[PDB]
């Protein structure tokens, strides 16, 4: 399997790898594939670049 | 957020969408965002049609 | 630029056909684009494998 | 519906509103759903890592 | 790196296999990454679905 | 045909064009698709964004 994820930029290292253990934890239990056998790329852009209700979101503020 | 998923064919309809609660629920645990700016897209493929790792199936 | 849009499934040929006409006409008009280099890919899914917002179909 | 624009660095946020808002509504009409339910993001990159008819793009230059 | 390739249907699956091979080789050959790192993504599409520099297919 | 390739920073503008030149003739021996019906793009991000194995990947060395 590959995933992508599209976020804005601002998350730690530490906040991606929580990300990507979970996605693959998810996608390995619904395909019964294991880690050797999935890929994950993260994107990364301003908050101008993202549209949701018809409104561009604002940079990334954490917490 | 908006996460694309590409899998292999085949899988049930409930298992779908149960992998669709899942990664909304983990990513809004894990980078902390509420689910209305999460958005999901399933793809499904012919096994032949996917190579990790430069493997080739079957 | 390359547009991908990815949309329910269920729309005739010529709305399909209009669709991609009228982005490339926005895209070109918003940003100034000339067609030559404006590409553009429609992608049709199940309902079921998408969720915006978080939400789940049905 | 989800909608990407892979396009050139360097466009100003008042190009990428006009180009959300002309999207949206093209879409909309198409397929008749609200703006509500369609989410749409910009990738930007390099020039060089735009290729039409196997020729490298320059950068944008607002 | 990730690959993913938007062709036109109506291709075999055998020559299917062969592009993807092709692409593995390619992207070996010309930045040098090793296969292990190498993911590729073929996905066919009707022709009325896809447009190049604003060409429109019939047309 | 639109062909991307998710990538880490740091290929040099040779390797890109080396890259886009094998990809466009390997697509277009395959499909009999002319040069130009043929669309490219690079994306390129950081180490941390790829994971590979379960494991995110450094960043590319050297770089540009």
């Amino acid at each position: 399997p590959m995933i992508s994820c599209d976020m804005r930029y601002g998350r730690t290292d530490e906040q991606k790898r929580a990300l990507s253990a979970g996605l693959l934890r998810v996608i390995s239990e619904a395909t019964g594939e294991p880690r050797e056998n999935i890929f994950f790329v993260i994107r990364e852009g301003s908050g101008i670049n993202f549209v949701q209700h018809g409104e561009h979101l604002p940079d990334y503020v954490p917490g | 957020p908006f996460i694309e998923c590409h899998i292999a064919t085949g899988l049930s309809v409930a298992r779908k969408q149960q992998l669709i609660r899942d990664v909304i629920d983990v990513t809004n645990k894990s980078i902390g965002s509420d689910p209305k700016i999460i958005n999901v897209l399933l793809v499904e493929h012919a096994e032949a049609n996917m190579s990790i790792s430069g493997r080739i199936h079957g």
